[PDB]
């Protein structure tokens, strides 16, 4: 009587859906809501209020596209709840009263994201238990190792939380609301040097892929621009679906540097390997040697060519000279998370950690706070 | 002392070919004969010596060798 | 069954009417309206105040002929009035008191004419339906294509339409008032350079069928024209119906190519190609290569023979090498903005988006603006 | 002694000179550039190859027009030293080789655009020195205060940038496109709904002068389309040139209404207002009150009646409650830009802030991305 | 330059001329043919074979004539040569040899026309230059203007040209077959109604004699038909070369009526006054408040009395009450065309625009539509 | 004796400043240093390297502010010398040549931060005296009683000494480095729950003056957690410096009891009232009842309402039940550690121990750790 309970990620950006004790998500597609934003002549055919997922993708130049998730945030909860049915009844194709869900959230949120994400999943799909878990967790229990510290950076934001034999310390949890949607809005705001215009939404996701594809890390960034400046090597083309082509240049490696500097953005906060090294200090002190040597990188924002040698050489060059530092970065870090979700489901206790429909009737949606970390 | 002919030391962002082994991508127009030279940049090299840094890489951004 | 429509294309050069679901138009006549110019001396012959239709061509020598429609806008009413009655009452023979009735117009006109067109059928007609809809978007019904733009020329009026998945572009509607009775004239003014007159509107006819039986569109104009300096082997003879033989020769191709240049008229706009060229580039850049492939021919004007060829040469050639060009140019695309409309009216579909009596009634002639596009 | 320093405001609608302590500009004449279409007859007159400003302006009808900016980007060059050169040598009777240029530009701009400006100004016309600064920061220093956010709305761009105790942030200067020609083309084209037809680029200058003679934004929209659908009180007639009055009637307030919702012309951005609250919102918590309190105004396409109340409410709906806004603006705001810009040269401590020529000469023409802002 | 080109008109009725730099024409005189009559006593005639010009007008007992011009158009070649002939040797008595040859020629004419003319030029009287010209740019030309509307009126055809700052109107240049021959025919035809028979070509010269020195144009038609009903105070004499005397009455200003009202003889046209509103009409809306101002007469055709004021207060009538309307009538319009002729050939510039004798030698006669307009 | 020495007190949080023999210090300022963090695009609006004291706190939104004292050590010298020379020269007028300084720490620092200081006092302000004291010891003066415990809480370091009859006990001497810096940070950790972000030092700011405006500390917590659950009873808004309000609610006694409990903060140590506990019973037997009856409170951090109450509480549960237990809190302990160094500087035989500039070039810096304490 063993029934596969649904594992779906909801990042800031992309959703992905699996079952448990898998290997691989069965269901990924980008949490994109677009409405039509132009008049209709042709009577005749069908007319659809909503687009929702790839669909809103392939027919996006006809239609405003809003993200229900930013900064790890939920703002419209009627598009959540949409693309939790497009997850459920057209990409799975199963009934949600039969299953558990899991779902992931990030560390540091608002109080009452959990309590109506709990109140929505008991009423509306009607399922017999569920559980919220937080995004780094799983991606250490799907490094397979029970001590580091994980800095995941996704679409809306990034966190490091350090953990020890499997105590998590939450005095040293550290938040950044740095993300691929700001590194998106500088690409925007830098090619406007090169005579490139992108203004729409549909711009957004052209220029988003632009980013994806033609990006990289500088291991010295000074030795890069002194380079760029002085021969042409460092140059790529990219067409767009109108059929003109466009040179980026420059531009290639001075908005990954954003996420290094974010001075550049006008954020007075640290770089990202500043944060990870505050959030190792904050440590006590006997931990600290373990943590230098199983630093762990997760998130599609990660997925940077050249990030790990510059992520060491600043960490090498902010730790003591004495304790040798490696960084941890698995290949298939973009879905590292779900697939902690399909060990976590898996295992013989967590049967006892479910969250059942009758203690919600019990004690309303704060249950969540009590039986979740 | 390498010596090649003209346009396929141009290099264009469309093709990512075509391009020699051993030559430092820094300083392409040195390899390039005399007379090819007064062919592309209308001047001799003393004089192209004399020519400040940035009205050389101009130069050279005309000529496609950059 | 209901009872079948009829649909009516007022176009500026001929008016075609026929009942819904039908495949052709059942009476197709030139919108001519003439009059008596001299005196009759025979008593007891009998009087007619004016020919209207197929009729006034019959006897063009002792008339003064006017068309009521010019540049796509009704000047005259009464003329429209006449029109109608004859349409209606005797080249089908059909009660308009028992039949919806759907009309044709182009995009960008005076305002009014929709309201004097709604009062005039509900007030003389007693119709108890009626619907109004642009020419290019029946004629794209009539393609069979949903995604695609239109370009059609016909006597009055050139407009091309951007659509969608059936949502049109207003902001990318183009207009341009280039039309045959221009060409008609410019042949005139250049059929009198070699030695030929033709003044009266009698002889404006004449010249009509020496442009629809001996013109083309060359695909090279300079080469054509050494060539048909060089040699005598494009001479065509026509035969006047007097009797009378004339010899077009060069001004064969040099009539429809002021559609490409304008600047013969001594209009400063551009050509057609370039009028499509713009219209697509209006458009959003996801969309444009679906534009670029589904390019859509109609109108009477279009009918010459190797038009095509250079609106598929000017097009590629104004656009990106990378994509390719393909132009829709069915062998019976005159009657296309009737064919369409008759698919129009016999969807199931439509009934529910005819302007009723009733609802004229309650909100006068100014009710067509909110209903029909 | 010490020479005066000449100062030009290059606009995309009208261009601007004058002299460093003048009150007001020497010259302001159009930038347009003319050329004959048609072919002289009369031998021994003398024809004139191209027509510069507003001579350009006088002989309409012959000519065609041509603006070497659109956008606020110089799309042709010649064009450009032909106005420069009738700026120097005609508007002002002055060498320009010994005096130094203050030049203004738009925020976001291609560098290529700054490089070929200073590359004019110095290797043909042989300035001494030269300068390029940004508009709206010339605003404030025609204002005379040192804490404000500028709208600065032109015939090419709508620029907002807020400056806090003179020091500008970078990360909240917003550049929305639409601007006064936009509302010159949709005049054209709701124009075409009461019968009048505009095409050649001749009439757009008189299609310029009914949008300045009788628009005005509208405090409440609906309220007034109701008025306008009700009675005819609020309608106006202009006369052509040629001895035909028009009736403009509703479409006064419809023409710069798409300021406010540029959903009108099918382009997705927000309004004005909205475009100044993102800006607001952009800045730090601390600096939003001392900015709600010094709002600027600025450019002729703020000079419609009425602009300054509806910004006031839309601002005061969207901001919160417990402050006041208030919109400064002065009833010259249409040479704000160049006043102040009169006023940057004045000062004693921008005498060793100018480009040296010989500083160019070692550094070519990239020093003004290193000198300038 | 001492040597002096000479300047010919050649109209429909006379042929004038004269030496280059003079006020008035040296030789005027009809181009008529007179050929023997088939029947009786042409033994007074001798070798010759025809007469041409004033010899031909005093026989015209013996004679018939013949105009070599038919409506502006060259139906007979060797009639022109025996004309240019006579002009040549009969009244200047200059060779034609070392004199350059000016010619004039109606606006709308075959291209035939001009190659036959400069070929039948070189070849039969090797003159070392020659050039054609367009008649109403003469007129202006001799008007002293350099804006305004030409309606040219001669024997053959009238036709209607603007000019704006030299700049000729090719699509507003409008030809219509109305002129002072149509006119004799007319009188001819209304002259029966009193009784008196003309038939015969010298006849013709009797009636158009009698046209010449009689009729007069009525300001207002009714009123005058009113008068010259109730009374024959409108009543003169006229006495025949046989001795007897008619008298004409009523008809006096019935025959240039046709002008303005083309019914009278049957065709389709309207009259002059339509002809130069809609060739205003035709022109751009920026222009037009010149050329109201500028009207400018010309040809034989106008000279009747009344002419100004009636087409004034028709114009008037037509055109908007804002503008200002003033016709120009010199009075010496009669030989306009031949005097700006005279000034053409005076400029120093018209001396590189000569068609040199190599120039026709290696490029045929159809150099004429490369160097001359 | 006729001069007044000068005092002041620089502890982490605050900055005092005045003369001997007064009851109130002259001048209090925060002890913060502000650099500018964005470019600056304005001419001769002048420069300003660094803003110290209140007029950095005036301008938080463009500055970045450095604390230069953290938990009670000199971090940094610079920014302590800049705000050394603006407390003499900008908020007191007085030269420090002609005056005795005063100055207080924390008792358990490293003495190279006391040589520092003593050689900056003496080596660069050229101060003739200079006297180091401990400000538990100063509050106990300002008390104006001999014998008792003092726990002195300042914004960097808490530190609790017992004094019986004038008679110092070191081994007695607890310091911990708990204190309103912790508590803003947590206040701003557990600020995120209800949605409320503050991450900048403008913000920081911002929540320091939530936190002194409302909080208050509850006698009993889980009934404080019971009513806050229960009911909205306890709950207030404070207005943000951009208009918007916020609701601070049941986190108003979870920030000041994590004195109390360290444990909130992940620190193993126990809470103030323990500490004093242990310091207690640190000493001797007989000395316990004057120290239980001579227990006073000291610097902001115990400003808290209730605070006294519920250390009254503690104290009275953890000691034993026969003797008394008094918790003197003075209405203006905020500055007693300044009022009491006062009297310190009242008194003929203290100025007997001030350490001379003859001492100091004797003995070099190191004289102030066998002079002082
Ligand atoms: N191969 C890649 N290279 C660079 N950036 C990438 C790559 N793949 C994804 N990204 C960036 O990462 C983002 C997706 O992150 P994701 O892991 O989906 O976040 P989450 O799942 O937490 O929403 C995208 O916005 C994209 O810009
Ligand atoms: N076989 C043909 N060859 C060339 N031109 C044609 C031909 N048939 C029609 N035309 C042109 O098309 C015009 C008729 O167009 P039509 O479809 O009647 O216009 P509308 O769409 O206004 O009804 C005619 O004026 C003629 O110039
Ligand atoms: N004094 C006059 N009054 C009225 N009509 C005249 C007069 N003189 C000439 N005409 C008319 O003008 C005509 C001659 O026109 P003409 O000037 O020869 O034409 P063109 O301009 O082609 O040379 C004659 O047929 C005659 O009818
Ligand atoms: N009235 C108050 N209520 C609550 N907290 C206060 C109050 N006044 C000051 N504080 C807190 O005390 C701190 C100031 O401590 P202070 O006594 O100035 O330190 P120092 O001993 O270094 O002078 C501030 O950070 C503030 O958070």
């Amino acid at each position: 009587d063993d029934i596969a309970a649904l594992v779906v990620d909801n990042g800031s950006g992309m959703c992905k859906a699996g079952f448990a004790g898998d290997d691989a998500p069965r269901a990924v597609f980008p949490s994109i809501v677009g409405r039509p934003r132009h008049q209709g002549v042709m009577v005749g055919m069908g007319q659809k209020d909503s687009y929702v997922g790839d669909e809103a993708q392939s027919k996006r130049g006809i239609l405003t596209l809003k993200y229900p998730i930013e900064h790890g945030i939920v703002t419209n909860w009627d598009d959540m709840e949409k693309i939790w049915h497009h997850t459920f009844y057209n990409e799975l194709r199963v009934a949600p009263e039969e299953h558990p869900v899991l779902l992931t959230e990030a560390p540091l949120n608002p109080k009452a994201n959990r309590e109506k994400m709990t109140q929505i999943m008991f009423e509306t799909f009607n399922t017999p238990a569920m559980y919220v878990a937080i995004q780094a967790v799983l991606s250490l229990y799907a490094s397979g190792r029970t001590t580091g510290i994980v800095m995941d950076s996704g679409d809306g934001v990034t966190h490091t939380v350090p953990i020890y034999e499997g105590y998590a310390l939450p005095h040293a949890i550290l938040r950044l609301d740095l993300a691929g949607r700001d590194l998106t809005d500088y690409l925007m705001k830098i090619l406007t040097e090169r005579g490139y215009s992108f203004t729409t939404t549909a711009e957004r996701e052209i220029v988003r892929d632009i980013k994806e594809k033609l990006c990289y890390v500088a291991l010295d960034f000074e030795q890069e621009m002194a380079t760029a400046a002085s021969s042409s090597s460092l140059e790529k083309s990219y067409e767009l679906p109108d059929g003109q082509v466009i040179t980026i240049g420059n531009e290639r490696f001075r908005c990954p540097e954003a996420l290094f500097q974010p001075s550049f953005l006008g954020m007075e906060s640290c770089g990202i390997h500043e944060t990870t090294f505050n959030s190792i200090m904050k440590c006590d002190v006997d931990i600290r040697k373990d943590l230098y040597a199983n630093t762990v990188l997760s998130g599609g924002t990660t997925m940077y060519p050249g990030i790990a040698d510059r992520m060491q050489k600043e960490i090498t060059a902010l730790a003591p000279s004495t304790m040798k530092i490696k960084i941890i970065a698995p290949p298939e870090r973009k879905y590292s998370v779900w697939i902690g979700g399909s060990i976590l489901a898996s295992l013989s206790t967590f049967q006892q950690m479910w969250i059942s429909k009758q203690e919600y009737d019990e004690s309303g949606p704060s249950i969540v706070h009590r039986k979740c970390f | 002392q390498k010596i090649y002919p003209y346009e396929m030391l141009v290099v264009t962002n469309k093709g990512r070919t075509k391009l020699p082994p051993g030559v430092d991508r820094m300083r392409l127009e040195r390899h390039l004969s005399a007379e090819d030279f007064s062919r592309v940049f209308s001047m001799s090299p003393e004089e192209f010596g004399k020519l400040a840094l940035w009205k050389r890489n101009e130069l050279k951004k005309k000529a496609s060798l950059f």
